[PDB]
RNA sequence: CGGCAAAAUGCCCCCGUAACUUCGGGAGAAGGGGGACCCACAUGGCGUGUAAGCCUUUACGGCCCAAGCGUGAGUGGGUGGC
RNA sequence: ACUAUAACCAUCCUAAGGUAGCGAAAUUCCUUGUCGGGUAAGUUCCGACCUGCACGAAUGGCGUAACGACUUCUCAACUGUC
RNA sequence: AUCAGCUUGUUGGUGGGGUGAUGGCCUACCAAGGCGACGACGGGUAGCCGGCCUGAGAGGGUGACCGGCCACACUGGGACUGAGAUACGGCCCAGACUCCUACGGGAGGCAGCAGUGGGGAAUAUUGCACAAUGGGCGCAAGCCUGAUGCAGCGACGCCGCGUGAGGGAUGACGGCCUUCGGGUUGUAAACCUCUUUCAGCACAGACGAAGCGCAAGUGACGGUAUGUGCAGAAGAAGGACCGGCCAACUACGUGCCAGCAGCCGCGGUAAUACGUAGGGUCCGAGCGUUGUCCGGAAUUACUGGGCGUAAAGAGCUCGUAGGUGGUUUGUCGCGUUGUUCGUGAAAACUCACAGCUUAACUGUGGGCGUGCGGGCGAUACGGGCAGACUAGAGUACUGCAGGGGAGACUGGAAUUCCUGGUGUAGCGGUGGAAUGCGCAGAUAUCAGGAGGAACACCGGUGGCGAAGGCGGGUCUCUGGGCAGUAACUGACGCUGAGGAGCGAAAGCGUGGGGAGCGAACAGGAUUAGAUACCCUGGUAGUCCACGCCGUAAACGGUGGGUACUAGGUGUGGGUUUCCUUCCUUGGGAUCCGUGCCGUAGCUAACGCAUUAAGUACCCCGCCUGGGGAGUACGGCCGCAAGG
RNA sequence: UCGAAGGUGGGAUCGGCGAUUGGGACGAAGUCGUAACAAGGUAGCCGUACCGGAAGGUGCGGCUGGAUCACCUCC
């Protein structure tokens, strides 16, 4: 069955990437919308809208292109998973690319990314990595 | 294999293999030679290697190797032997140690003495 | 690093005996009563 | 895969058999 | 010729019992502990059962039952002998 | 390839040349065979070897729990058996 | 777990007793509990920690010195005194050992400091002082202190210093090599100056003591450290290695020897690998060897590995404990997270500073002490609690395909045999023959009869089943799957350690049956020999009933579930729009299977590739060089084979 | 009463030796044979059963990790 759909967001994003697809859609719910908004506001993907669908609501991602055919994201990496759950403090927060990628955190104060989270001293999950 | 297999069963390193047993967590032991005679190496090899069957202090009954050019080692003689493996002889692991109890220096050594028990040249 | 969830027994301490099986019951530390009892029953938060 | 392997193995499983097959009696006396 | 013949063990109640096995056995395996008398618990427990009492389709009725008679087993203390 | 035996070969005869298993045996003469155990000392006894004078598969072979006023050997206890 | 059961004051209660104190701590009675696969109960090993070593870190190994706690004091029990007792230099008893005895009886306990013997590869003086610090008694002076402060011994370790510095040549002698020219040792040496560190000699000489003492003095170290003079380069260098890893090569000697070696491998008269000499390199009061631990090793992979063919997917399912879980509302603040308080001894580590002539070392002040306990804040996620939803899952209804399974009955062809005709001299078999059958009438041919087993064509890379597997026909009973509608429940899902069931063939038991085939076994042939291949016979078995077994190349050599990622083309089952004859695989769309080719991607390669070996998430099984060995021992299962 | 040591008894469990006996590893050149790898000269291997001096042979079921399929006339 399904166990994880953050993962499961994150590989649609990753295959759809690969493929060169301009567009994705998969079933929503507020933490991936949520996701949504931190990938969009750090330039990673071009856009992002939630329609209805025939029982729910769908998420539907415009993914991001260069001019020459480059994609906008180089990885998608789910840190802490069903099972084994990853948990940082705001001290020993991660760094990605040597800090030139980002890691979503869900902290208390929502999701932030990592240097987000470093600023505003919290910690919380890290559900992944983009770069 | 997943974590919950891990929590459950663990990682198991693998087993170290004891060398050289009869020593007994000393770098050196002292024996009786049980006899002192000589044998040939493996096949692609060939020569008269000289070897020692002694009697370790651990109660242990070992072949020991004698380096050096010439010896003087018969029945009833103590020893001091030591680890040390050779590739030719198939299962000896131990080698006794010139310049120590009743085993002499080589002679007319001038190089590597100290290996040999071989004193300085007066 | 997973969490994980243990079980452990502990024998508890009531004078009326008000307390049945399955019940949610509250527990609060004390002197040794006997051997292998050291807890008291405060209260019963939801039967079952 | 070679069948050397399976060769090295059928050989000692054979040896094996023949060597329970020789002794069935001395084994069901002495057990 | 050979433990032949003798001697030895022997009961009841507890504890505890091996290889092997065809799972039934072997087994009473082996090995060990107590045993007399008096008193108390004890007008106790158990069996029986009369009067009393209760009940009924009332009789050659049912239930219960002090009294009486019979009787173990245990526990504690004491007594005597090799 | 020391010596020893012979996995192997040749040859004669037959209807076929004894397989499994066991073997100094209720079968073994030589013989108290040889080795090991048990004893201070063991021609008997137990284990094994195989050189089976002269074992051998329903005149069954090899084992086998339980059983035996059967035969054999050993130990404890007990004793006028001594 | 190759140790699955353990416990009877044992689990709880009541009354007593006992203790400084609670408590089966003890006791009487009562009840029958308590622990255990989250591993009880056994077996083995072990003092624990601050720390130490290694490592990038995580981790691994360890518990020497110093510091804290525990345990013990010849072995085993016991109490006494006391505020406090494992009472090391106390007591009582028993025991072993050693000693004295007038034989009646007595004495002793180094795991305190030195020391002795023994064991061992191996570990020190039967030293000085209470001057300093700590401790006991005393009003105090003071006394005691093998605690402690010092010294002695051992390159055992760390650190520091010296063994000389400047000048000195067509570069002396000697050595070694040589192309016989010369080159190298080598600025090295010889010589000319300079300086004396450290040692040696002489002189002076401490701090440690704002101490102790109401006496006049008081330092064990120690006449040491140290300071100043004197003389003179004068008294001061070895070890390993040099084929590659891995800095550093030539000559002679020897020849598969003698030997070397961590691995690869070197010794066969011209060895840069043996031995020795020149030269060189690396270290240096050290240098090597052995032993042990970490690293390299991502080689147990949390960080950070794998399982088609390299080792590795259980033969397949069901399902227990466990793990894990769709969308959404409220709440808790358990996890998570922020802050604050207490603690996390000192020492150690790290940062900075200071003091020893520097360093080692020592002191001071931060950090560290990754944790735990209390309060306060947050609610995204995980979890709990209370609800809601239908996309997962399941039910209902309507259709559909099928060698799915079990039972009963039954059909035809062919083989075999039996009976009776006709009919003769061969038949059968092979690469070629012979055993064999037949002349007592065989083979052939025709008719009739008995019996068993398997079901031609349909029939395929086609269907069904979890796998093993399943097709002559009919009937009875029965399992699953798919499509459509979406009526119903509303997360009821997934995986599954152990466990249970099923599981080809062979084999085993009991009872039947037995045509063909056919292990074993007989002959014949081939062969050097044929315990085989080939031929003729042929018993178990193959078949049925009822049970055992529990293995297979039980294979797609590919565990199950889920989502996503170009297409093209066959074929099986079902729904539906449009060409429309509506006959037609017309064509399209969609769901569920089953093949082939092929992108991206993956892989060591072969290859896989929407039926993944791609991209990911959950759960399970398994692997850790090859043999020994899926074997021995133990155990469980089985009638046995054996698993 | 409890109680160390001692005595008696029947068992657990860990090792050593053991006459004889099983296999394993290695050993240039010994003996016997040709089993496998090329269709290895009977394709090989897996399970099982029987048999054989030995490798091995044969039966039943299974797998491909088995080689070759020339010419092939109509279109």
């Amino acid at each position: 069955t399904m166990t994880d759909p953050i993962a499961d967001f994150l590989t649609r994003l990753r295959n759809a990437n690969s493929a060169y697809h301009d567009e994705v859609t998969l079933p929503h719910s507020k933490l991936k919308a949520n996701i949504a908004e931190i990938l969009k506001r750090e330039g990673y993907i071009s856009d992002y809208r939630t329609e209805d669908a025939r029982v729910g609501k769908s998420l539907v991602v415009q993914l991001k292109y260069g001019p020459s055919r480059e994609r906008s994201i180089a990885g998608l990496r789910r840190v802490s998973k069903p099972g084994l759950r990853v948990y940082a403090k705001s001290t020993n927060l991660p760094r990605v690319l040597g800090g030139l990628g980002v890691a979503i955190i869900s902290t208390s104060s929502g999701l932030l990314t990592d240097r987000q989270a470093a600023r505003q001293g919290v910690g919380g999950e890290v559900l992944a990595y983009v770069w | 294999p997943t974590i919950q297999q891990l929590v459950r069963k663990g990682r198991r390193d693998k087993i170290a293999k004891v060398k050289t047993a009869a020593l007994k967590g000393s770098p050196q032991r002292r024996g009786v030679c049980t006899r002192v005679y000589t044998t040939t190496p493996k096949k692609p090899n060939s020569a008269l290697r000289k070897v020692a069957r002694v009697k370790l202090t651990s109660q242990v009954e070992v072949t020991a190797y004698i380096p050096g050019e010439g010896h003087n080692l018969q029945e009833h003689s103590m020893v001091l032997v030591r680890g040390g493996r050779v590739k030719d002889l198939p299962g000896v692991r131990y080698k006794i140690i010139r310049g120590s109890l009743d085993t002499q220096g080589v002679k007319n050594r001038k190089q590597a003495r100290s290996r040999y028990g071989a004193k300085k040249e007066k | 690093g997973k969490i994980i969830r243990t079980t452990k027994k502990v024998k508890a301490h009531d004078e009326n005996g008000e307390a049945g099986i399955g019940d949610r019951v509250s527990l609060m530390e004390t002197r040794p009563l006997s051997a292998t009892k050291r807890w008291r029953l405060v209260e019963i938060l939801e039967k079952a | 895969g070679s069948v050397i392997k399976k060769r090295r193995k059928r050989m000692s499983k054979k040896k094996h058999r023949k060597l329970l097959r020789r002794t069935r009696v001395q084994r069901r006396k002495l057990g």
